[PDB]
């Protein structure tokens, strides 16, 4: 082992699972269950058998407002959808022992495939699963429905929609949790690419698994961005135990003892842990009395200022029952801590900025959309490393249905079908267990 | 009551006589 | 070239109902004049009352 | 009340109520009447005190008899009301003077 | 078979015995009416039914009796016990004692269903059909149930006129309306409607009514029903219990116990005639015109010629949605009307109101004093500020609080009460000892004329009476000008003299109370 | 358990916003406006009416069963379920009771569920329209937070935070909200924060003396307390910029060892 530290598993109720697990066991690059949902989020694709018959009898291809007068055919997809289903396994079957899975949802109009992985491990990305997908339900349509040799096309653009024109699946009826490689903010930013919505549809509106989810991608990003590379491999693996998983139960005992408080009460509980626990110690006491502190462990505050904040967004959200507060809370408490300790907030002013950044993207006319579609793939966004996007999580699993940008409105298909998995529904649980698995060869 | 009318005679501060550049032309 | 490069089409029946149900403020006609007169001051470089 | 002139100072009695005697105010010194010397526990009979800019009737002034843990001489809470001085020597003439009624004061130090 | 026990129930407030030994057994489907005065602790009940925070008994306890899913998570009536679930494992028969025996709280509680008082349970933004919607949506039928469904619950409540309408802008009994439809849409194993009619109509109460009996006892679930209106209590269920001062006074047939109730009420008072002076208000042609792009026109007021008389009781009856509010906002100079003139006679001179400004419409405005239909009081607050601070009363505080001792005793509580009432929070009062608070605000400052929107609605015939007479006494006696919309006719006839008919934004004719009645019927 | 200090610094500035971050420190009030009169200010409902509501009360929504997210108790108004409305102060920079960024952390240190923003001439506040009106009328209005002269509840048009004052000391406002009522000397409010007009004139208290201002002010100026009079929240600002740098570079013990 090269990391000595350890910590205590705790669960979404605040319960001990496990002591003394090393800090490597939640690792994504020894986590078994992070490696699964890793490959899970790459093989799987949702196909819209509803949209597609909805999209051919109007001839409603090509986008916003587009609509080919002609061009229209009258299948029944829906009707069929297991003739359908079964055509596309049989196209997209590799080997027997294969898993290959396309599986029926809502009673047919929709399709859950599951690209097997003998195909992308023979590729260089991800884009794979979609384009064999569309080719598959292609092939499927055109000969389930005895569709003439001049509709293909029409077949094609209801399926996938504007793609060698528009580099993209615009007006398509298939879709899955990562966009195209070429539309990324940076190298490596594949991975942030999941909204905080599609996170709380897929928990289920679980406050601490959809905590849980933000940060294992967020993190498994900072991971494959290079970032979490060295140096930088420690502050990330202790921000993902103390903000994601709930290491030593911080953020729980830190609502706990929040109940009734403000965001003061969480800085000041946070600072009192953190020097009960030797994180911070007294640099030096001013003329003006104001004992400066200093990090005895920088990585250790980083990590417990990060589920301080995680807690404060709980305990202000809470308390308003609104996810409207999250920017403001981040902001402030850092800045609240950084002037009330002498300390560097967390992420070092980065969570700071992207708060600044969440602030005037969601509160203002030259804002844009609410936080529920907050993701790391933004220039907005992307600021800080896996710190600012979880703890939105939290606030978006407290609203009280006052938000326009409701998980229910923008990820209902996505919670149907990623919702299925059983380290997607609880990831806190299940990446627990895969690090309990993983205890005894560090 | 004759206190409450005392206090209402006594202490009612009438708008219009306190605040006449409003009230008044 | 330039007509085309200089065209951009938005609808405006979500902006209406966000305005009446979640803002508040109901929408006519009216109102809708107003509005096209507001942008249309403001649309080449204007300033509305500044 | 005058003392700034001459040697007696007159106080108008302005409402009374069996122990509670309020003075007149006047609307043109009653600026910067902030609060002051605000008590801190109960009042003690014999306290004259001016309420400040907090409450609504600032600049009245009074004066009670009694003694009470909550209100002040005028009616107003302890945040509302500032104390500027104390009767020393002579009382029992507080409570058989009619409203609109002048009484003269004399400073001892 | 049997669905809910209720034990040996006490519940205290700190030495307060709001309720004591009240004990009732109620089965799968029957309709039970809860009677009492105001204030005897009928909302304190149903909320303790309904499992409320704060509502947990001291001595006794509550039991449920339903059937269970214990994987597929649904309860259901203690009927479908025994039946083969659509889920795997059936429906195991629990007896969930509340405020214990949790793991089956969570479900149980979304099977039960209230209708808050005076409260409306809907999401105010998202029109008429879309609540019941999401209502039914919510648990239970599918996207055709639930459409028929809600179209055909629309029209029990009588919403057409207003389907796309914003549930925001809907008028009191129209929001009650949807909060009734709405509380249907979820299949529950017991209904608790408190005052399910509310301050409505007759004929609009009728139509509830009949709505409740097709659509809860159709399906066999058992209501419990608090009106403290005789007439539907007796209508309605066929066991009632009678309560007073949390004390279960009767319990029997529903008839005998609402014959009990009504050999204890006393008679109206009937005022002596009082003479007017003058005319006061005057208004020519004032309409009120809520125009969408989206919706169509709303003529709320549709051109109400109206003249009011200085010492007078003037009455505004009609069905609900008629435009009755509308009129009182026009009146207080809260709501500026789309046309028409409206004048106030201060002294001699008429001020020309819809005009704002100190110059103007300020003028008059500090003498006016409305008591909104859907009232409020600073729950932050005691009573004793929400008399006095939060209003601004002319007076130092140590003569606030006798000045507030004498108002509540005027607006018809004892001294005892009174004295007792002053260090409380709104949150801790009745809804009728709050409508009574919130007069009790309005009459503090003493204004000209005073709007009296619904001043009952929530209180007895002897609350009624009592409020009746102290309109009439402070009339007498400070020459305050009344304005009262109202729908109980008797308090019509016994305090306004001059009343008006209000029909669809119309004002109909203008006459004496009994001669507004005789033309109703 | 932790003691906590609030703010660096000797100076009445320092001490000031110390007081204003202190939960436990009770503000001195100036003034005595009703609830009702600030409920009127703030036009956004009539007083004496209902509370509008955007969802039914959370007794009656549904929710999934939520261990932590059930342990933080919520405000009143989310209780019942009202509509999120704001307030917005503008505060002079001659020596203003209270200023953008010190409003914010305060607001963010006594107050529960407040989304707070801040601008350089601006500073908005939103909660639930009851508790907002609570807080509003109580800490916001009622305290030495305010000033009727250098600061001004106001909305829509904001812009006079860095010009000059006026011949009153008043900030200067483009919609003149307030007004200086010279017979009485003191601060009325013509119209709401919004800049509609009121029909009764509220009055707000008499401008702040400028000497108090002085002492209660939390802005730090050349003819007022310098920062260059505070060494020692200079010291703190370097420190942070430093501890930022280092963690920037290289997060390690080693490489704040020059810190
Ligand atoms: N939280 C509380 N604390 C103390 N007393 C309370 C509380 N809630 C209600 N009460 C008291 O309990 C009694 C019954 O109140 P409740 O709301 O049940 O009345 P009710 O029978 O429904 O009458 P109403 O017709 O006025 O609505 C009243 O005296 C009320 O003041
Ligand atoms: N802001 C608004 N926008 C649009 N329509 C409105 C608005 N307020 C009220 N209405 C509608 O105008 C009509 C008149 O409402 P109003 O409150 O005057 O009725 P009412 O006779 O007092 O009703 P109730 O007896 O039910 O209290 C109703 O149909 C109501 O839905
Ligand atoms: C990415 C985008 O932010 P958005 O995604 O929130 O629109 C980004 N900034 C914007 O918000 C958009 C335009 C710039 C507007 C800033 C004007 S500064 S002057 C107004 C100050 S105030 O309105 O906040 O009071 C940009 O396009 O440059
Ligand atoms: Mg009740
Ligand atoms: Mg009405
Ligand atoms: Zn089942």
């Amino acid at each position: 082992v090269k990391y000595e530290d350890k910590i205590s598993l705790y669960d979404a109720k605040g319960n001990l699972v496990a002591e003394n697990v090393p800090l490597e066991a939640i690792s994504p690059l020894y986590n078994p269950t992070i490696k699964s949902m890793v490959k899970n989020i790459k093989r799987t694709v949702a196909v819209n058998l509803a949209g597609i018959e909805g999209t051919l009898a109007a001839g409603k291809i090509g986008g916003k407002g587009c609509q080919v007068p002609g061009r229209t055919l009258d299948i029944s997809a829906v009707s069929n959808a297991q003739a359908i289903a079964d055509e596309v396994e049989k196209i997209l079957k590799v080997s027997e022992d294969d898993d290959t899975a396309v599986k029926i949802i809502n009673g047919g109009k929709q399709l859950a495939v599951q690209v097997p992985t003998a195909r992308l491990e023979v590729a260089a990305e991800y884009s794979v699963s979609m384009l064999s997908t569309a080719m598959a339900l292609k092939e499927a349509l055109i000969k389930t429905f005895n569709i003439d040799m001049f509709d293909g096309s029409t077949v094609h653009a209801a399926i996938v929609g504007n793609y060698p024109q528009v580099m993209d699946y615009a007006g398509g009826n298939i879709a899955s949790l990562l966009g195209a490689p070429s539309m990324m903010e940076g190298l490596g930013y594949a991975l942030r690419n999941i909204p905080v919505n599609h996170a709380v549809a897929t928990t289920k509106k679980n406050m601490m698994n959809a905590i849980a989810f933000s940060s294992v991608m967020e993190q498994t990003a900072t991971f494959e961005m290079g970032d979490a590379v060295g140096s930088f491999e420690r502050q990330h693996l202790l921000g993902l135990a103390y903000q994601g998983l709930n290491a030593d139960n911080l953020v729980i005992d830190f609502i706990k003892a929040n109940a009734k408080g403000t965001v003061g009460s969480v800085v000041e509980t946070v600072i009192d842990r953190a020097i009960a626990d030797g994180v911070i110690v007294v640099d030096k006491t001013m003329s003006s009395g104001f004992n400066m502190y200093k990090p005895a462990d920088v990585n250790k505050w980083n990590a417990y200022a990060a589920a301080g904040l995680v807690a404060a967004v709980a305990v202000s959200c809470g308390a308003a029952r609104a996810a409207q507060n999250v920017a403001s809370v981040i902001l402030y408490f850092n800045d609240i801590l950084e002037y009330e300790t002498g300390l560097p907030g967390v992420d070092y002013g980065r969570s700071m900025g992207t708060a600044v950044g969440f602030s005037f993207f969601s509160h203002s006319i030259y804002g844009g959309g609410g936080p529920g579609i907050f993701n790391g793939n933004h220039v907005v966004t992307r600021h800080s490393k896996g710190f600012a996007i979880p703890p939105v999580c939290a606030a978006m699993c407290a609203d009280a249905g006052t938000q326009m940008f409701s998980p229910e409105h923008t990820s209902g298909l996505v919670g149907s079908v990623y919702s299925a998995f059983d380290e997607f529904r609880e990831p806190m649980k299940y990446v627990i267990e895969g690090a309990l698995s993983i205890k005894d060869q560090f | 009551r004759l206190f409450l009318k005392a206090l209402k005679e006594k202490f009612e501060e009438d708008p219009k006589e306190k605040y006449t550049k409003f009230y008044t032309f | 070239w330039d007509d085309i490069r200089r065209t951009v089409i938005v609808g405006m029946d979500t902006a209406h109902s966000v305005l009446e149900k979640r803002l508040g403020v109901e929408v006519t006609p009216e109102t809708i004049n107003e509005y096209m007169h507001t942008i249309n001051h403001s649309l080449p470089g204007g300033a509305v009352v500044q | 009340t005058g003392l700034t002139t001459k040697r007696i100072g007159t106080l108008k009695i302005y409402f009374k109520h069996d122990d509670i005697s309020m003075f007149e105010r006047d609307w043109d010194y009653s600026k910067g009447l902030l609060p002051e010397n605000t008590p801190e526990k109960s009042i003690d009979s014999g306290i004259i005190a001016v309420t400040n800019m907090v409450k609504k009737y600032k600049g009245y002034i009074g004066v009670r008899t009694s003694s009470n843990d909550k209100y002040g001489p005028t009616g107003e809470t302890f945040e509302g009301t500032n104390i500027v001085g104390k009767v020393v020597k002579n009382s029992e003439i507080l409570k058989s003077v009619k409203q609109g009624e002048n009484i003269y004061i004399l400073e001892v130090n | 078979m049997l669905l809910l026990e209720v034990k040996n129930v006490s519940k205290s407030y700190g030495d307060t015995e709001v309720l004591k030994n009240v004990s009732f057994e109620l089965n799968e489907g029957d309709v039970m009416g809860v009677l009492g005065r105001s204030g005897a602790g009928k909302s304190v009940l149903l909320h303790m039914l309904r499992g409320m925070e704060g509502y947990e008994p001291t001595s006794g306890q509550i039991i449920y009796h339903v059937a269970y899913c214990p994987h597929c998570e649904n309860v259901e009536a203690p009927s479908q016990v025994g039946k083969k679930c659509e889920c795997e494992t059936e429906y195991v028969a629990k007896s969930v004692d509340f405020w214990n025996n949790n793991e089956i709280t969570y479900a149980l509680k979304k099977k039960i269903a209230i209708m808050l008082q005076r409260t409306f349970a809907l999401y105010g933004e998202k029109t008429v059909a879309e609540n019941i919607m999401e209502a039914l949506t919510a648990a239970g039928y599918e996207g055709k149930d639930a459409t028929e469904w809600a179209l055909n619950l629309i029209k029990m409540v009588k919403l057409e006129h207003r389907v796309a309408h914003i549930s925001r802008d809907l008028s009191g009994g129209e929001k009650q309306r949807v909060v009734l439809a709405r509380q249907i849409a979820k299949n529950p194993v017991i209904f608790l409607a408190d005052e399910p009619t509310g301050t409505l109509d007759p004929k609009t109460a009728k139509f509830v009514h009949n709505a409740l009996t097709e659509a809860v006892i159709k399906h066999n679930i058992a209501m419990v029903i608090t009106s403290h209106w005789p007439e539907v209590i007796e209508e309605l269920c066929q066991k009632a219990i009678w309560l007073d001062k949390g004390e279960m006074r009767l319990v029997g047939e529903s008839k005998h116990v609402v014959e009990e109730f009504m050999k204890t009420v006393t008679s109206m008072k009937e005022f002596e005639k009082v003479e007017v002076k003058d005319e006061l208000l005057k208004l020519e042609n004032v309409e009120k015109r809520y125009v969408s792009v989206d919706r169509g026109i709303v003529k709320a007021v549709d051109g109400i010629d109206v003249s009011i008389n200085e010492k007078e009781i003037f009455g505004l009856v009609g069905v609900s949605g008629a435009g009755k509010t509308t009129l009182s906002k026009i009146i207080a100079a809260v709501i500026p009307p789309s046309k028409g003139n409206y004048e106030f006679r201060l002294a001699d001179e008429w001020v020309d109101m819809t005009k704002v400004g100190p110059l103007y419409r300020g003028r008059a405005k500090r003498y006016i004093g409305m008591l909104f239909q859907e009232y409020s009081l600073y729950p932050h607050r005691t009573i004793l500020y929400n008399l006095t601070e939060s209003i601004g009363l002319e007076m130092p505080g140590e003569f606030a609080k006798m000045k507030a001792e004498h108002t509540l005793v005027s607006v018809g509580f004892t001294e005892e009460e009174a004295e007792n009432m002053l260090e409380k929070h709104p949150s801790e009062l009745s809804v009728g000892e709050k409508h009574r608070v919130a007069l009790a605000q309005v009459l503090i400052r003493e204004p000209h004329l005073i709007l009296l929107d619904e001043p009952t609605g929530t209180m007895d015939p002897i609350t009624r009476n009592q409020v009746a007479e102290s309109i009439q006494k402070s009339r007498s006696e400070l020459d305050q000008t009344y304005v009262i919309v109202s729908h109980d006719m008797d308090f019509v006839l016994n305090v306004c003299d001059r009343a008006a008919l209000v029909r669809g934004g119309k004002i109909i004719k203008t006459g004496k109370p009994d001669e507004i009645v005789k033309i109703l019927s | 358990a932790y003691t906590p200090q609030f703010y660096p610094g000797a100076t009445k500035v320092a001490e000031n916003r110390r007081n204003h971050l202190n939960p436990n420190y009770e503000l001195e009030k100036l003034r005595e406006i009703p609830d009702e009169d600030v409920v009127k200010i703030m036009g956004h409902r009539q007083p004496g009416e209902d509370y509008k509501t955007v969802h039914p009360p959370l007794e009656e929504m549904d929710f999934v069963e939520d261990y932590a997210r059930d342990l933080v108790e919520p405000l009143n108004g989310a209780k019942e379920g009202h509509r999120v409305r704001y307030i917005q102060f503008a505060d002079s920079m001659y020596f203003a009771p209270a200023q953008p960024y010190d409003r914010s952390r305060s607001y963010m240190s006594r107050l529960r569920g407040v989304d707070a923003g801040t601008l350089s001439g601006r500073q908005v506040v939103e909660c639930r329209e009851s508790d907002l009106e609570e807080f509003s009328k109580n800490i916001l209005m009622d305290t030495e937070l305010f000033d009727p002269a250098t600061s001004g509840m106001r909305g829509a048009t904001v812009h006079g935070h860095s010009l000059r004052l006026d011949e009153n000391g008043m900030m200067f406002d483009a919609l003149q909200r307030c007004v200086f009522d010279e017979k009485t000397g003191h601060v009325m409010y013509v119209k709401d924060q919004v800049g509609k007009p009121l029909d009764a004139p509220v009055d707000v208290g008499e401008p702040i003396p400028e000497a108090k201002l002085r002492e209660i002010t939390t802005i730090y100026r050349n003819d007022g307390v310098a920062m260059r009079a505070d060494p020692d929240v200079i010291e703190v600002v370097k420190r942070i910029h430093r501890a930022r740098t280092l963690g920037g570079y290289i997060p390690t013990n080693e490489t704040f060892k020059g810190l």
